[PDB]
């Protein structure tokens, strides 16, 4: 699914942070929610202040795994099933407080602790056992940021954006069976 | 059979290890033409008749990954002239999963191998090239 | 080559019932000719009276291509017994025949004259066929055959 | 020049995939097509006598037809430019299309790839139409009947469901299903196709006497003789081969006889379309056809046209369904339709074979009230006896 | 119609859904709607809140099937009619909920439940026995993503878009008759 | 009659079993100038008069649909300098499908055959097309 | 080893004092093809063989240091016919700074060398660029 992966990043972030800073009295620095929606940039809602929240913003297919095999061999018999849809993820960070300093502050610790962690996964941070997540740092242009907050509202607050490189997601269901070749006439 | 079919969802052997192919270029057919006129031919341009066939190279894209060096390895059984040759296939499926067209391609070896080029602000996948000659094609629809 | 002379003279009229016989069985003859040296005279089998397997060249060279074509085929043992098989297995059979056509083994105007390949459901196999994993290919094949009579005739020219 | 061309001809095709069966059958719907299935093609020698008898062929939607050339006479009978007087012969190859066909078209699931199909105007049949098939047999008591078999009885057509090796004096209702009464397809077409050369044994080969083999179409005239001369040295009584050479003859229905005896019946082939499925064979005596299939009258030094309508089917297969799942069903023996039967916790299965269409009317419905899937066509899947007989035919639905 | 593809789309979704979700009280998950009259994105509509919504955004035709015969022959005679529409469909998939995991999940099992069936019909997915459509997934850039949310308002929420590949459309209406060739003079 | 035609709804015969084609392109007519100059002409430029005539190829392309494989038939008729030649029909139809302009061409057989590029993020239809050479043309309008 | 390779974290060695280049392109390979045909062959196109080899020059480039003189100091090297050859080596990682893929070179010395333009409105770093010639070129993956 889609929430284990945000939940991890979410999980590992948090510890990290409230690591650095116990000023904070242990309250929830990072939340999952739309940006969007935030009552200070014209929405509707008001809890979103004084956190860094997390947002999916885009969802794009991995060209290179496409036409993978659709049959598998076991036990001398062929079981045919569809293909996976590996996918990326956009994630934007985005620090909202009624201080304009702190925000910079968690925007720094955001950073540094992607500039630590190079993979996440259950094994090597686990606060599914499945994930495997390589994220990356996008630096975007005027041009790009003016499409990105046109489609968020047309407001910034500081930000950042990570992409994560694979995820994929399938249903748990057979689609046939076969045999294979034993025995061959020719003429 | 009534709808027309997409361009995306195809396979290739190549007696090659792995498979997924991006992109596969280069299908084609052509003959030369032969010109003539004499002198008293009430028309004043020129008769036309067949020649001799040509044929094209064909260029496959794919993306790199750890431990997969199969390009080199065609390429590298090179002698002096001699060389190892494949039986190609290519063929276009449809939801399905059925061949629906093959393009079959006669002694195929590889002339030419392209890696990626590296770039320190590049957000994109490194991908390898094959370009490869033949001598002769073969097309298959229903 | 290293030879002198054979140890027995045959005659044409010998040689006629060395090279055809009501039984089949056939004889071929070796045999001196005046400046040539020893030859070698006759190219049939044990069944001469047989329309397919009368001469030695077409059994060698279809031993050959059924050899060829058997190493080529065994690398689908265990493989899925499906469609994209038969297509891989018909390439590579029909471009081996067309190799041999080219040099001038078989005949025919095009390699649509000349051979052709038959595999798959609506052609040699059935459900049946698929359930017990058996893969049947039927492959016919035209050869060149040669001349062994040359007939002469004379007369006075018109004049 | 003024050219008159009149239809003389009508050949269709139907198949139970596309049609179901009938109340009681009359024309093809409107919106019939069999053209992505099946296909007639003509041979070359039907090209030139088509030709010499200045009739144009084409193809159909259903099927084809053929045009003759007529007079206009004032009696409104249509006679030919000359009168076609003798004997001829026109021959149809018969190519399938569609893949997966031998999976809905209810076929002999045996191994036969040294046979082929044959029809004819020359097999009577002339019930509700004029079938190209040869006349179904009877339902008997004490035969045996494979499963997949087509008889007739009681002004109905059976279908056999099991294996049985001894009948009953009256079907049993449980191994027969209830049709319409129309003639199918069935073994009785199926004909053993041979090429070139031709293997022929002699048995209580005598080397005293000689033999003389002959080759006798469907006009009954001789088309090809050779003798074999057995050699002195063959010890009387045992068996002695041959070759045999038909290359110059026209691919058709042959017998082959040697010296006043029918020793084989075959359809030869040439090859110039190795991967055709059936062939079809029409022909013009006075003598052979009876009128009801005639296509020309004789009367006063003339002939005149006769339009026809000449009809082949074919018949669908049938299967036993069988749902099967990942995760375990909750359904059990007291919730579920009368009409299956539970096999275990993740399967379950029809009671009685139902008939592949491609608009099956209405499906099933499940224990908790939901419609459920039909089958696909691209996997049967048939089961072996003991006797390595079939036994029964299912079709998987993975859900 | 276009309203029997959609309710087809609907109801196999639906059961899909509260096939793999039986704690959603058997509730109704899908429904088809107009996304940007949502109150919550600047809209009026106050019932488009918790659900998956359906979306037609766009409308093309088929440049393949264009200039196809405009006559037909039964019984030796000729029908004129003038030949069928054949479109595209884009349809956008809205997840909506006041808790912003649930759209998650709901996106992850639309975006498999797609990976698991590639064609809709009648007889595959029972649930007007004319239908057969072949969906696919498009994956857009920013710019797009710019270009559909500024049509659709300017705001986003957790989406995906497939595309619907052929329906055709035309009037019960015959054109005119005529007859067909059945003799010539040469001369 | 009053109005400009567009261009969009054609039909073109070509001895083909199917029809429905997306791009027609090639239909041109030239003739070459011959130039002449003698020295007293008190122009000191050049006097033009006709030569030879001069016709090109035409290009057509179509989309691909299962079972269809006649481009290839088409072009795989070919002998040593033997060929299939057809008569080829193009005619431009207006809103009550009446032909207006008719291009009748002579003698046209298929020099070249291409099919299409496969692309793993292709989101496109897959077209072929064909490339035919002929010995004549000619223009029909009203 | 399952997922595809990024391009944008790699490595040179070049006996050069520092590293972080921005650009490394020219990484191919070829052989050339030869063509023959008799007169009374059936098929009326060539048959093809393998030749002679060929490879690419190598072009990096970098931003500009203070008191960095690299590319001069090698290039400056250079005698009437002798020069300072080396070995290049040029290496791909993965996250966790592993070699995945090397390309080896040999012999190999610079042909050319580009510094930076200057503009008045320029926003932008300098760069600089090598060109470089070899004797050889080897892939090594897995």
């Amino acid at each position: 699914m889609i929430s284990d992966a945000m939940r991890l990043i979410q999980v590992a972030l948090q510890r990290y942070i409230l690591e650095f800073e116990p000023e904070l009295g242990l309250s929830q620095v990072v939340i999952i929610e739309n940006i969007a929606m935030a009552e200070e940039l014209g929405g509707q809602n008001n809890q979103i202040n004084g956190h860094v929240v997390m947002s999916l913003v885009n969802l794009q297919e991995e060209t290179t795994l496409k036409n993978s095999p659709h049959y598998r061999l076991d036990n001398g018999r062929t079981i045919y099933q569809n293909p996976p849809v590996n996918l990326n993820l956009f994630i934007l960070f985005s620090a909202l407080h009624n201080q304009y300093e702190t925000s910079l502050r968690l925007l720094s610790r955001v950073v540094e602790f992607f500039q630590w962690q190079k993979e996440l996964s259950f094994t090597t941070t686990p606060g599914s056992r499945d994930l495997r997540i390589l994220p990356d740092l996008y630096s975007l242009t005027f041009e790009q940021l003016n499409h990105l907050w046109g489609a968020l509202g047309g407001k910034q607050v500081p930000f950042v954006l990570y992409r994560a490189r694979i995820l994929s997601l399938e249903a748990p269901k057979r689609q046939a069976e076969g045999s294979t070749i034993t025995e061959i006439y020719i003429n | 059979a009534e709808y027309p079919l997409p361009k995306f969802h195809f396979q290739v052997d190549w007696g090659g290890s792995r498979l997924g192919f991006t992109e596969v270029s280069g299908l084609d057919v052509e003959t030369e033409v032969i010109e003539y006129r004499e002198g008293n031919l009430p028309q004043y341009h020129k008769l036309k008749m067949p020649g001799m066939q040509k044929f094209s190279n064909i260029t496959m894209k794919r993306g790199t990954f750890q431990g997969d060096n199969d390009f080199y390895k065609w390429w590298n059984t090179v002698a002096l002239n001699t060389i190892e040759r494949r039986d190609l296939t290519i063929s276009l499926l449809n939801e399905k999963h059925e061949p629906v067209v093959v393009w079959k391609v006669n002694r195929a070896w590889p002339t030419k191998v392209q890696s990626t080029d590296l770039k320190g602000d590049g957000n994109e996948v490194a991908i390898e090239s094959i370009e490869v000659a033949h001598e002769g094609l073969t097309i298959q629809n229903g | 080559s290293s030879v002198i002379k054979p140890v027995l003279k045959i005659t044409n009229e010998q040689q006629n019932n060395l090279n055809v016989h009501p039984t089949g069985k056939s004889i071929n003859a070796i045999r001196a000719f005046t400046g040539k040296g020893t030859l070698i005279w006759g190219a049939r089998t044990l069944a001469g009276n047989d329309n397919e397997w009368r001469y030695v060249s077409v059994r060698r060279f279809f031993n050959m291509a059924e050899e060829s074509i058997k190493k080529g085929s065994e690398p689908f043992v265990f493989e899925p017994n499906d469609a994209n098989t038969w297509t891989k297995v018909k390439a590579m059979i029909e471009n081996f025949l067309t190799l041999q056509w080219r040099a001038g083994a078989l005949a025919g105007a095009k390699p649509e004259q000349a051979f052709y390949v038959k595999i798959g459901l609506n052609e040699t196999m059935t459900a049946l066929d698929i359930l017990e994993g058996r893969m049947i290919v039927e492959i016919g094949m035209a050869v060149v055959r040669p001349a062994e009579f040359i007939i002469l005739k004379f007369s006075h020219k018109m004049q | 020049m003024k050219i008159l061309y009149k239809k003389i001809l009508n050949l269709e095709l139907w198949h139970d995939f596309y049609l179901g069966q009938p109340n009681t059958p009359g024309s093809l719907p409107n919106n019939y097509d069999i053209s992505r299935t099946l296909a007639l093609v003509p041979t070359q020698e039907c090209l030139r006598v088509l030709a010499n008898l200045r009739w144009v062929f084409r193809p159909q939607l259903y099927g084809a037809s053929l045009f003759a050339n007529v007079n206009a006479a004032p009696s409104g009978q249509f006679p030919t430019i000359f009168p076609i007087d003798r004997v001829y012969r026109l021959t149809f190859w018969l190519v399938v299309s569609d893949r997966y066909f031998a999976n809905f078209t209810n076929l002999s699931l045996i191994n036969s790839r040294n046979q082929i199909y044959y029809f004819s105007n020359l097999s009577g049949n002339e019930g509700h139409a004029l079938f190209l098939t040869q006349p179904l047999s009877a339902y008997t008591t004490n035969n045996e009947y494979q499963l997949g078999q087509l008889v007739t009885h009681a002004d109905k057509t059976l279908e056999s469901l099991t294996y049985q090796g001894n009948a009953t004096n009256i079907p049993n209702p449980s191994d027969w299903d209830s049709l319409p009464a129309s003639q199918y397809v069935s073994e009785l077409d199926h004909l053993p196709r041979q090429g070139t050369y031709r293997t022929q044994v002699i048995t209580n080969a005598n080397p005293d006497n000689t033999y003389n083999f002959t080759l006798v179409n469907t006009n009954e005239q001789e088309s090809w003789a050779i003798d074999v001369i057995v050699p002195d040295t063959h010890k009387s009584g045992e068996p002695f081969s041959t070759s045999l050479n038909f290359v110059g003859q026209t691919p058709g229905h042959y017998r082959l006889l040697e010296n006043d005896t029918q020793v084989a019946e075959f359809v030869l082939v040439d090859n110039s379309l190795p991967e055709a499925f059936a062939l079809v064979e029409v022909i013009l005596n006075p003598e052979l056809v009876p009128s009801a299939f005639s296509l020309l009258q004789a009367s006063a030094g003339q002939t005149f046209i006769q339009p026809k309508t000449y009809v082949i089917r074919f018949k669908n297969r049938a299967t036993r369904w069988r749902y099967r799942y990942e995760q375990p069903h909750g359904c059990s023996a007291a919730n579920l339709p009368s009409y299956f039967n539970l096999i275990d916790t993740h399967t379950y299965a029809t009671a009685r074979p139902i008939g592949l269409r491609q608009r099956p009317d209405s499906l099933l419905n499940d224990c908790q009230d939901r419609p459920l899937p039909a089958p696909s066509i691209t996997l049967i899947q048939p089961e072996t006896d003991g006797s390595q007989r079939i036994a029964r035919i299912f079709s998987d639905i993975y859900l």
